[PDB]
């Protein structure tokens, strides 16, 4: 298939792509390419193109864990967007090994979610959003080199980066130009 | 279909529902689920039978499957603030919210026929809440308040300990009239008036 | 389209429906689907017309598929709690609950036309209830009792044994009014009045 | 869009509809199909109709497609039941269970306009019921007892054998005003009275 | 379902709902969702009310989700604008625009019932605007605009500073009948007068 | 809900609405969107008043957001053309077509409450309007010739160009009530007529 | 396909995927390669990585009597998500080789489902539920080692449990960090 | 395909599933897939796993006698869920190798469906739900050993089943296990 | 499958097509086969077939940073419409190698977009369009050579050009004939 | 693919076909095709098998710059149908070799379009319509050999050609009987 068969001669570069929303289907297949990758040659790098709105945090999570339990390096590259997950994604590339593309767009944010059940139910959805709101910031802190108090407070909304600024920011060491 | 019938008397003829005959005698018919808009219609009633005559009392007739808790507690307010006795009666079912505006009745006055229901249950919110954590949070803290405000108010109206509804609301609990009697409820079981088994 | 007309007298000149006028001499009719709206509609009526003349009959005219327990019971209890005596006529079908209540009218006063027919059959459920399985477990409880209140009030009405009627109700059971009388669900059956 | 119009007299003066006046003349219509419903308004309308005056003739005008089962039974036995005698006048088409109330009036009482029409036939189910096989053999059963109620009730105002009815609506069996006269369910066709 | 009765007087005998009698005693119900439609009727009652007797106190009850900013503003004005004094009763809720509107009472006026809520909050657009960004760049001024003048017309009738209000409200403020006085919005919570 | 109320006299007793009232005393209220059908409404309540008494004022209250421009054109040649001064008052918002509408009263007596807000922009056609070319430039030219019509007869009201409301309404403006009296759409800004 | 040329790869290296709510038709696809690579090679262990919300228990079975009766060991990955039958599926690995990975979330609650028919129907839907509930327990408390009766009492509601607190309350043998 | 490759592979061991929803469309291949079987090897068993939870009996049926036709046997496994025409065809397979995997559940009930049409017509059907009521009843009596009479009231409303209690009843020979 | 295979053919030939909307799907793919033929071969040329409507800033931007970063030149044709992004893609082309195909028509307008959340959300948002507006405004200048100013005052509404009018305006080098 | 292959048969013998309404889509694809045609043997001709209700402007004339571009001839075969763009390309096939089959009819009539936005957009579309109705007769003209008066007028509503009537317009040289 072009596009499958074009992104396969790339996969055999080292190359991969988060493109999309995250979901657990499209971590899953990244979790495996990274998974077969680092089983094939454990000792090269492994270049993950990000071009991504963001998506879910548990799927999000796999392909953190997965990054970081690899033996092989980890280069991210932001192209276009590299939104919410995509973004934290970005930052959790190998230290040093972090690209922005120069025209890219970061969003940094607090997430999102709902609300469903008895008062019960949600009182322990509550305590949960609680953990992971905390988890998410700790780790933003530790890939951006920020306070998490200043983590806290640039999320609580929307926050707009562009290449420039995400590299004093943190999210990222380079901005790649030629 | 409800049919309309005309009154005779010395002073004129006048045409009227059952529900406005009801309503002539001082009662309050709680009859569909407790949606913000009957709650008004509600309140507006009460307001206006204390207006009319602030001594005598209103009888609220209960067969509700239940409704919205910020209706709820508008209408339980308006209960208790009007100069007027209160009296509850539980016709079929007191479900949800319905089931502490029986129990809110002024104590004494507050009954169900025999083979009525009243079923209690702690806050839900069937369909969802979308947002941003921050807005989820204050949202859920809100719930929290909601359902605590729940059990304060029956526990003052039942004569029960608040984390004693808490632990008997965390899940559906249903009562028969009798066992509603007993829980505190209502204080009365209405029993039948026929004048044919008079004879017992 | 349902007609109105007018009644002359020394006294005035009133305007009625045919539901009106039925209602006006003491009878209510019950044929819709018993949905909680619905009932709250005849309880209305029959407290009405206890308050309006205790002592007189009322006469409950039912042509109705059948409905909502929750509902039942609570006509149920209204027909015998009102000083009255209540008189049940099944024209056409009495079924599900409505069968119920046909039954439930006093003693002696329990009528169907002849062609008329009685269906009675347990509660059921179209459509899912969702839930937890402990939410579900409370839920299936509560049915249990339903169904055996059901079982208990026909039993009462009918001089039947309850365990009977359970056995009966399992399936769908279906009475002619012949049926029905023997059955102890109505007391008579109505005979034509056709003066030829 | 159907008016209203006023009437005259020295008592006083009243607005009336037409289906009123005709009411006001002891004329029900039967128009619709045959839903509980309508059923209902019917029965009401004939038990009221007796009551207003116990010894005069009601007349039943029918132009109606058909209708429930359960409910033709209901309006049939109330028909028969009230005290008053029943004249049927079919307007247009008297279908299904329409066809069988024409046929339930009072015998010499049954008529029917020249171009109408009457159809017969046995009891369907259009739509589907479901179920364990338990149920639905209580249900044809049920359904195989109608079928032979109509055909009864048919027979006793026919003049006709129940099983000749049976053959005769097992598929459906369209009958002019004529021959409606002829199989029995009407006795006298309407002439028209011009000037 | 809403019953309508009938008062006797030796002048003559009249008609009225609940929400009629309601007015006819200088009272008007906020209860829908503050729509362009319903802001309409609510203007209209108050400057009918003041145009009928202008000096006696027109009282407002309050039980609203909240509604549009369009609307609230015109409503305040005509509040604010009419001769007679404005009372204003929250018995439930006083939710978003309502709030503003509950505040917006004359001092001294402003009340609500025990159990009651009042909720707080900026100004939110669901639904989308599409647009050139020249066009969208105009909306959104216009909306910075339509926030900053809630936080003035607020910090006007509570007795706070604008900014404060700002940062209250950033995300949603809840406030029980208590609160809601401490914060400035009511002044007195009623307190129940039952006879017993 | 809206409700009506009665009103004494001593030559007789009658019922009334808020908008009826409102009528009584020549206010037409423009409160929905300028449809075809409220504009036929307008024009009718228009006409029906001058009929009624050619001398006295007509008032217009107007809080809406805006409407057809077959229709806005309509309802301002009956504005002009009746005997009677027309007094416009903007209660809320006067968008679009309104705040043509809003301008076109008689000079002098046009006003708008002090958070009013007068939004003025150029035809739109949202929907698309499909054909042949030598249909569409038909069209396109007609929808030119509608567009300077609207500059025309506010550049005629406001005592501007033409040319400066075209530049001015290219893309849409937002006018407070005093912005709006500066800009030559209104006459004066009501000031709250409150007694304390 | 790109992806089932990916997950292929993975197969043949003995690694399988529950990556998504759990159907019988998951569960058989499932069912089947572990069949398959049983009778490959009947020695070797197979890794089952799980991210998944939870499904069906009669198909979540059908996978855990699969898992019991092969030959072979089977390891249990947590990544991202294992919920409700996700959880159980992981805690059923082969005692030793239930890994975790750090910033996988763990959900255990108690069944949901639904009431139908007449209420004799109800009556047996019921009895079934009973026994069903019973026997999760007795299976979860099995696999965690906790008592029967914490188990009741923690799975009334959702409960949810960080890598951490997974391994101390059993459903985890090791946490894998490098 | 994956999937496809996967069950191809298991295909050539001998090895059917029965995944689903028994559809005319499932049957058919069932019905090609032990035709193409027994077509290649004679003499080998095969294997049909169930995880079904039932489904047209018409449908059924072609698998059952595709099954009862085939020269060599047929071995049954209930895994997860063996409902209704899974049970049914669970319980067909040759006798002394009909498994249940530890945690199967087995239903068995009575036949349901649906009537419409004219007076007619419905009886017509009716008198077709009594000759394969009767004849699905016959033959689970037959596979279990239990008299037609019990089959009849137990089969009136779901009657569920554990691998044990399946064993029992006479469902299946054995119940599998290891450790 | 035959237009797969197609575009495969032409695609070894280093020729790619941008022929429709622009999405995050269609950009990644492009940024994909660019990052692919430049690794074939880093010195020759790639064609870039652009007949496209307009699409993503953010997506459009991925395959212009794509393009600049990219060693070998990077040849643009507009041919039948190279609209908004489709456009800005076209003038991106390596000065002197960007074409225009005699009727093409080339259309420049301003960003698009939508408003939507809390008062606040929508400061963010508008703030955001402040900047992205600016940029894509300072980067056609670039392009085409004109000054910033006119392509504001341009750009307010469409601005259609014909293949003759692109060419002095410095959207393209030449238009091809024969 | 069936259909796929016995097109790919016929694509190797230089035969192309528009078969369906003229998108951007299938324009590209057809561009596509006469380039790669064009690259295999540039002196051989190409077969143009037309059976079209016409569609996008824009679209076709893609189509129609790429047939003049291509070093080889573009011979133009009407089957069927031959509609609006459909007539425009079978006309703009190379002089002489653009034949018609004998019960295949030709429709010829102006563009249609919408219009849709402020007074000032509208205003903008209608000027491009001009120019773009003025261009498309402009070229009809040319390619028929009739006056843009003629075309013009009969281009003003629907007009309908037999393949006789074709051939005596202008339309195509030759009619095939054989």
């Amino acid at each position: 298939s072009l596009t499958d068969s074009v992104y396969e001669r790339l996969l055999s570069e080292r190359i991969i792509f988060l493109g999309s929303e995250v979901n657990d289907e499209i971590a899953n297949r990244l979790c495996a390419q990274i998974l077969l990758l680092a089983a094939e040659d454990a000792s090269k790098d492994i270049s993950l193109y990000i071009n991504s709105p963001g998506g879910s945090i548990s799927a999000g999570m796999a392909i953190y864990d997965t990054m970081v339990l690899a033996p092989c390096d980890i280069a991210t590259y932001a192209m276009g967007m590299a939104a919410s997950m995509g973004e934290f994604l970005l930052a959790a590339g190998t230290k040093g090994k972090r690209y922005a593309l120069p025209h890219a767009r970061i969003l940094m944010h607090q997430p999102l979610g709902g609300v469903t059940g008895s008062a019960a139910d949600i009182a322990i959805q509550a305590e949960q959003f609680a953990v992971i709101k905390k988890e998410m910031f700790r780790l933003n802190a530790e890939f951006t080199g920020q306070p998490i108090e200043r983590i806290e407070a640039d999320s609580d909304r929307d926050r707009w980066f562009t290449a420039a600024e995400a590299l004093e920011y943190g999210f990222v060491d380079h901005i790649i130009t030629r | 279909i409800l049919p309309s019938f005309i009154e005779h008397s010395s002073f004129g003829v006048k045409e009227s529902n059952p529900y406005n005959k009801l309503f002539e005698e001082r009662i309050i018919f709680l009859g569909v689920q407790v949606d913000d808009a009957s709650a008004n219609d509600i309140m507006a009633q009460l307001l206006v039978l204390e207006s009319l005559d602030p001594d005598r009392d209103i009888t609220m007739y209960i067969n509700s499957p239940g409704g919205g808790f910020t209706s709820l507690m508008a209408i339980y307010d308006t209960m208790q603030y009007v100069r007027a006795d209160i009296q509850t009666v539980c016709l079929g079912q007191a479900a949800s919210a319905a089931a502490v505006l029986l129990a809110a009745g002024t104590p004494g006055k507050r009954m169900a026929l025999p083979n009525a229901r009243v079923l209690i249950h702690q806050p839900s919110l069937s369909g969802v809440i979308q947002g941003q954590f921050s807005d989820l949070e204050i949202q859920a803290a809100e719930i929290e308040r909601m359902r605590t405000l729940m059990e304060t108010t029956l526990a003052r109206h039942t004569g029960k300990d608040a984390g004693v509804i808490r632990k008997d609301t965390d899940r559906d609990k249903i009562l028969t009239a009798e066992e509603a009697k007993d829980y505190g409820i209502i204080d009365t079981v209405l029993e039948y008036r026929k004048l044919s088994a008079q004879t017992a």
